[PDB]
């Protein structure tokens, strides 16, 4: 549930 | 549980796109769906469907409307992008999108085959946004290659993206994102719909004869 909002990559799950 | 298809576009979606131009949702579809469109990719490939992309490319590819017999995961992922375009309410950028492109279904047959560094939409033919899933199982750039690597303009360091199953990924269409596919060395698969400006698209600045 985390971004790490440097990057631009999450999972949806 | 995956988060719900509004608060994914409106608390990750929108305000990284703003802020990298490139955002990768991984694990999108689940791995049930997902399979489900690889084997309807896969179908699509195995009984001759697709046709040379084309020095540049080496891709092989087939346009998806997404009601065709066969194809109806494929479709469910294409009113899936759809949801979260629209989800995302105007916020992407100043665009006012209102039309996209069938999706493009494309594999690159290993042996080394790719796509040189390119620009999606660099003469201005509407399209804003590129839309890219990914269903490649147990990909692994390691052995496999098929890295999408993309140079976003005023940064120094490029962002690679792995062609992960279950992966979808938006970039910026225009000069912003120039991209290459770096070499495959196994069947790489990936389905790409891009979303239009409309004012962009009404001015017609590339005509089809
Ligand atoms: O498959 C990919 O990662 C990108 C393909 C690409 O750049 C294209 O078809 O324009
Ligand atoms: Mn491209």
């Amino acid at each position: 549930x985390v971004w790490l909002t440097d990057t631009w990559v999450l999972s949806r799950t | 549980k995956p988060l719900p298809a509004l608060k994914l576009a409106l608390e990750y979606i929108v305000p990284c796109m703003n802020k990298h131009g490139i955002c990768v949702v991984d694990d999108f579809l689940g791995k049930e769906t997902g399979q489900q469109i690889g084997d309807e990719v896969r179908a699509l490939h195995d009984t001759g469907k697709f046709t040379d992309g084309q020095d540049i490319r080496g891709d092989k590819i087939t346009w998806i409307e997404g009601k065709e017999p066969g194809c109806e995961t494929i479709g469910l992922l294409m009113s899936s992008m759809d949801d979260l375009i629209r989800h995302c309410n105007g916020k992407l950028g100043s665009y006012k999108i209102n039309g996209r492109t069938k999706a493009m279904v494309a594999c690159y047959p290993g042996n080394g085959t790719g796509y040189v560094r390119h620009v999606d939409n660099p003469n201005g033919d509407g399209r804003c946004v590129t839309c890219i899933y990914y269903l490649n199982k147990d990909w692994d750039a390691k052995v496999s290659g098929g890295i999408l690597r993309i140079f976003p303009e005023g940064k120094a360091q490029f962002a690679d993206i792995e062609p992960k199953f279950d992966r979808l990924l938006f970039f910026w269409s225009d000069r912003r994102n120039p991209h290459e596919v770096q070499p495959a060395y196994a069947t790489r698969y990936a389905i790409t719909v891009w979303y239009f400006d409309a004012d962009e698209r009404a001015r017609a600045k590339v005509k089809y004869l």
